[PDB]
């Protein structure tokens, strides 16, 4: 394994849960088509539009939990359209994902996607 | 420090006995078997007739009726297609099952691609074949059965006596591979009625690159050999013979006829400490595979919300193996754990744990405590769980 | 033959604490152990004698074995520490 | 900017698709419900998206790389013809061109079962 | 201390729950061990306080009370 | 007290420090390189990845050129078996020579029982084949050439560059058999335009049950896998990767690249010595194959007049083969021999000489003197020498 | 390499020739059809039709050498009529000859017969 | 570095006259007396230590298979008599 | 005697003709020879006469007498 994953997965940032029927709350429940990796990713937008807390919970493989943790901890602190300016191909290459492990980064760009397009359609 | 090895599925450490019956041959006796003018290829010639008998011995079989091969993926190679090429004129139809190894999988596969037809017998829930299935399957231009003794993924037991009773009174040769049964399990190939078997170097406690296959002398069973050369073994696999190998195989083989039955009962015993430790602390954990049919050096269970790799990376000081897809270099999923009709997502959860010759009381507590607290944590971590608990049942996920 | 099998039995344990692995070393012991706590009750003495015959052919093997792995050895298992 | 291809199933369907310029054949075959595994989804690690191009098109097709090659080289029931239908884009040239689908792919299913389409 | 120390031993080698293990007890009447346990304990007296006991000694080493002489003696 | 092993051309002796490579491997990491999820998976996969490498060192190709196989026999097997059904809806004939090595022959002569079409080439009373003759046999069906580097038999060396580049030019697969080549004469797979190589690992003073075949990469050859499984060696070798015997084929390479000029001068010097005793004491005595391009470590020399099963019996002492159909479990007579123009008496009386890594002067010396006493007392004996002598 | 053939091999009896022009001396030169092995085998017989000397040279392996000079040490002391009572097949069971090397005792039986064929020829 | 590169060699002859096998022994002997003769003319000091360093580990690798040819020990050859 | 076996050694492990090897010949002056061979004669001149000469002996004998002198003492 490669010493960011195992790092990432070691000590997961911002593990745990949030409240999904609070109106600043988005919610992105995915999961991986050719297997089985499922990523729940949840957001906190305050009233300026800035992401103020991001948190995920994750059944799947290490660089999964790795690639999930990393989301959460790099659209902290962003605001909706630049976490929409997020790419699968750069948490890939921040991990150095092999290539029969992009699907993690694919999974945890759609649950970023998921939990912004889920707050939009509350908000 | 070093992970403890319980992966003896995979492959097992080298015996000192068996190694120390091999060094003599690498170090002195580096002659030639074939060479038939000189005392180094005599004394060579005699080692590796010493070993043949030797497995011949461990398996109940005439000394005569064994050919050393480079593996039991070879042994099955040459079994599955040699007996299917030779018997072509009259017989175009092979039967196997769903829970096979690879190697006899894509045989059987090639063998489909050749224009044989090719029936792939289901198995029940408990992972063991149905005998009325097998005798419905049987066609009059049938040419080879083909079960496993024991699966190197769940460890169930198939009934081979009976099968090998059913090929014998239908005129079916009857092939079993038993790479992860011999030296493990009682095996007589007259009893069982068995025409062929595939016996592995490196899962007995001997040296890798080297295996077995049995072939029946009377009645005599006819294989079309893949190696072509000189006509070594018979004129079945041509090529040199590694004394060295050979000699450590049949010192295996001797080792486990001499210690099968104390193994056995240190196996079960093990096992059962594991299996009840685990069940004991760990809610919705559950075994593949039939108790009543299972050999109990290999475990396989399936730890509810935790996903397989997940947990072995969490398990890094032990060295197992897992079930699931994320743990292949092609994404493929268990297609053992798919015929025994296992739920898809249990399937990403199971983990093979092995215990041997060597495990100890001391490695099997460390192993069920690490498990334990490392589930625990990953279940705290599962969203899948954290659903079950509220009441969403796994209903509806954006799988995209 | 009381006392020859106990000296026996004395240095085929202290030759395998020599182990330089812990499978082979813990296997070694225990297998020792439970082999000549199952012969304890045998009364004929050509069995006797076979099985003395066999303590010291595995007794040599073991001494190659240990000396080899010594000559050859790596780090320690995580539970030895 | 259309381009048509016929996609020729296992059983020896002949399904006829109308494509795009810059379409790539494994989402192309999946969008029309071709049995194609594409397990990787294009990542160039599980060869599952093997299929045979027609004689009169696999020499217009951009010759593979050393990466297609090596993950061609773990695909079952390879041919002269083999490409990897990932790696595969839709060109004006391409009008016509006809994918076979192999009987087995590197992804062992002797029980008959389908992947869910990915 | 070293009797103490030889007392834990023996009550690990033996399984006796370290109560009856006194200074006057025997490792064959008293406590439950025959020959083969017998050198194993002696083997771990020589484990803990580094030594080698010939069997001089060893064969003389069959109570607490001698172990405990020996190895306050050597 | 044992005899005097000078059949290296058989199989060699293992080096010492093969073994000291193998026996960590044998001892503590035994675990199976195809396991992906623990340390004793990736331990083993980093050996096999190390041994790789040092055999693409060797013969100067790229590590991902190398297949391990369980020795040269299932290497010829591979190579040609697997390049004939790949290509055989377009190509249907083979080219090799009438000297290979018997897994060659017999593959050649099972595929003509599969519908294809094989063309042995004869050689000269040289024992090298005739490039016009190679190119005259090449038609424009014609999937693959295969010719040995060195003949086990006579020893003997093909030109193989230029059959490469006639080959190359011809647009066909050439394979070659250097199981009697590798680690003793320069080989470079890109110089000689080679596709396909056959290795075997205990004729470089490697362990036994272990090999490698070189496929070309750049460009492409394709080949049908022969033995079925789980995919492993790139999806051309299934079954588990013998990691022990993997390193000491590496550490085999290795060593014969840091020793090859050594041993070749060494070689041959020794070669001239037991030559020049030999033909200087005894007459009627002849060199099977050609000496401008031999390799001086196989001698293959015929004792007019007498018997080689014989003189073989008479050598005791020396561990040595011979061509004669007695020595055969089938009464078989040396194809090879026939194939290079030696008649037939002389082909019965032929001796295969040897001199390897650890062939030391003493035992050239005592092996030149048992040879000359035991010539003189069987031509004392033979029939075949009285007529001679009588001018019949 | 059987302890029979091996000594028969090293120490070889009655090794030579006698003279072709004696009348009471019989010559057969025969050779083997699947190999080069050739066996020259000469008798001697006197007035009372009684062969009391042979001497052999043969060019072949180690068994056919064995096999011609125990047909030399048999037929000595013999007469025309009880030398050819001899058999390939006694010559192989006292040599204890591998079914591969039959034709061994084959070529010395054919030595024996030529050779009291040329003999009663002469006479 | 002389005094070290003439003790290594004294160390590495000694060692390698303990072979139990004839051609090893010989072959090894030959090999270091050749080796240091072929390197006397070496003036380069990344030369030498490369060489020296690459000497001490062949004279471990001829420890340990000197040691284990003397546990496995087969008869002589016909001509060591 | 010893002298004599001292000088057959000298001259088989100097390739001398067996006559230059006199008494007040030096190893690398007057014969032909360099370090690795004097460490050559000196383990030949160990093994012929039994024993185990220390360093700073072997680096003394450095001619014929030396050595005969070494071998007489020992
Ligand atoms: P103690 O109270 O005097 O009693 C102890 C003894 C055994 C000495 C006593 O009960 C006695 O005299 N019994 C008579 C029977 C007897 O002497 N049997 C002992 C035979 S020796 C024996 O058991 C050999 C077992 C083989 C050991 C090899 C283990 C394998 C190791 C290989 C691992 C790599
Ligand atoms: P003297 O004045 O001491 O002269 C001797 C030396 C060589 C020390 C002197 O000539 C000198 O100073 N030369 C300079 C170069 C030098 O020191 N070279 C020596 C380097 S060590 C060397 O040559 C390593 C060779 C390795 C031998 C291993 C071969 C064994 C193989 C294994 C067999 C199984
Ligand atoms: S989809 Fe896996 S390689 Fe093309
Ligand atoms: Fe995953
Ligand atoms: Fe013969």
């Amino acid at each position: 394994y490669h010493k960011k994953v195992v790092d990432h997965y070691e000590n997961p940032r911002n593990v745990g849960s949030l409240d999904k029927t609070s109106k600043n709350v988005g919610t992105g429940l995915v999961g991986a088509p050719a297997c089985g990796d499922v990523m729940k990713l949840q957001i906190q937008v305050d009233e300026k539009g800035k992401i103020v807390d991001a948190r995920f919970k994750t059944f799947g493989c290490g660089s999964a939990i790795a690639s999930s943790s990393l989301a959460t901890e790099w659209v902290k602190g962003k605001t909706v359209e630049e976490a929409l300016t997020i790419k699968n191909t750069d948490i890939a290459k921040e991990l150095c994902l092999p290539p029969v492990k992009l699907h993690c980064s694919m999974l945890a760009e759609d649950a970023i996607k998921a939990a912004l397009a889920d707050y939009k359609l509350k908000q | 420090l070093r992970p403890l090895y319980m992966d003896v599925q995979a492959t097992t450490p080298l015996d000192p006995r068996v190694l120390d019956a091999m060094l003599p041959y690498l170090i002195n006796y580096y002659g030639n078997p074939h060479s038939r003018t000189h005392a180094y290829g005599w004394e060579s010639e005699a080692a590796m007739e010493r070993a043949r008998q030797q497995v011949a011995s461990l398996i109940g079989a005439d000394p005569r009726e064994i050919i050393f091969t480079s593996g039991a993926t070879e042994s099955n190679n040459i079994a599955i297609k040699g007996v299917a090429r030779f018997y072509r004129s009259r017989k175009k139809h092979l039967i196997t099952t769903q829970t096979e190894h690879k190697c006899v999988l894509d045989s059987c596969r090639s063998l489909e691609a050749e224009g044989f037809q090719v029936t792939y017998l289901p198995v029940q829930k408990s992972g063991i074949i149905d005998l009325k299935e097998l005798e419905a399957a049987i066609q009059p231009d049938t040419s080879l059965v083909s079960v496993m003794t024991v699966n190197n993924e769940i460890g169930v037991k198939q009934p081979i006596a009976e099968i090998g009773r059913i090929c014998s009174s239908r005129k079916v040769y009857f092939h079993t591979d038993a790479a992860q049964a011999v030296g493990k399990i009682p095996l007589d190939v007259n009893d069982m009625k068995i025409d062929l078997m595939s016996i592995s170097g490196h899962k007995i406690y001997g040296p890798k690159g080297v295996g077995a296959i049995y072939i029946r002398r009377r009645p005599r069973v006819r294989v079309e050999a893949l190696q072509s050369g000189g006509g070594q073994e018979r004129g079945m696999r041509s090529g040199t013979v590694p004394t060295p190998l050979v000699v450590g195989l049949g010192a295996a083989c001797e080792v486990a006829q001499q210690e099968m039955e104390y193994d056995h009962k240190r196996i079960s015993k093990l096992s059962e400490r594991l299996i009840q430790n685990i069940m004991k602390s760990l809610p919705d954990v559950v075994m593949n595979g039939d108790p009543k049919h299972h050999y109990p050096g290999c475990i396989n269970l399936s730890f509810a919300y935790v996903e397989g790799e997940s947990l072995l990376m969490a398990l890094k000081d032990v060295a197992l193996s897992s079930g699931s897809a994320c743990t292949s270099a092609s994404l493929e999923p268990s297609y053992v754990l798919r015929a025994i009709g296992t739920d898809e997502d249990l399937a990403h959860s199971s983990i093979r744990f092995g215990i041997g010759r060597f495990t100890t009381e001391e490695e099997v507590d460390y192993t069920v405590e690490k498990c334990i607290q490392h589930v625990k944590r990953l279940r705290e971590m599962s969203p899948l769980w954290e659903m079950v608990q509220d009441g969403i049942d796994l209903k509806s996920i954006k799988w995209t | 033959s009381r006392a020859q099998v106990l000296a026996l039995y004395r240095a085929m344990l202290r030759e395998s604490k020599r182990f330089s692995a812990y499978n082979y070393r813990t296997y070694a012991v225990r297998r020792i152990r439970d082999a000549f706590r199952e012969n304890k009750n045998v009364k004929d003495p050509v069995e006797i004698q076979t099985l003395v015959n066999k303590a010291k052919r595995d007794l040599g093997v073991i001494r190659r074995q240990v000396h080899i792995g010594q000559l050859y050895s790596t780090d320690k298992l995580i539970i030895e520490n | 900017d259309v381009v048509n291809v016929v996609f020729v199933d296992r059983s020896g369907q002949r399904i006829p698709v109308s494509g795009r310029v810059g379409d790539n054949v494994l989402h192309l075959a999946q969008r029309h419900g071709v049995d194609l595994e594409g397990a990787c989804e294009a990542s160039l690690a599980c060869s599952t998206c093997h299929v045979y191009v027609s004689e009169d098109h696999l020499d217009l097709l951009p010759p593979p790389e050393e990466r297609e090659d090596d993950m061609l080289d773990m695909a079952p029931l390879l041919q002269e013809n083999s490409r990897l239908g990932c790696q595969i884009v839709l060109t004006p040239e391409l009008e016509g061109a006809e994918f076979t689908l192999p009987k087995i792919t590197r992804n062992f299913y002797v029980d008959g079962h389908v992947p869910k389409p990915h | 201390t070293i009797e103490e120390r030889v007392k834990k031993i023996i009550g690990e080698q033996l399984g006796v729950k370290q109560e009856e293990v006194t200074n006057n007890a025997s490792f064959v009447e008293d406590l439950g061990a025959d020959s083969l346990d017998t050198v194993e304990l002696v083997m771990a007296l020589e484990e803990e306080f580094d030594t080698e006991i010939p069997d001089e000694e060893a064969e003389k080493i069959t109570t607490v009370q001698a172990a405990i002489d020996y190895i306050n003696g050597h």
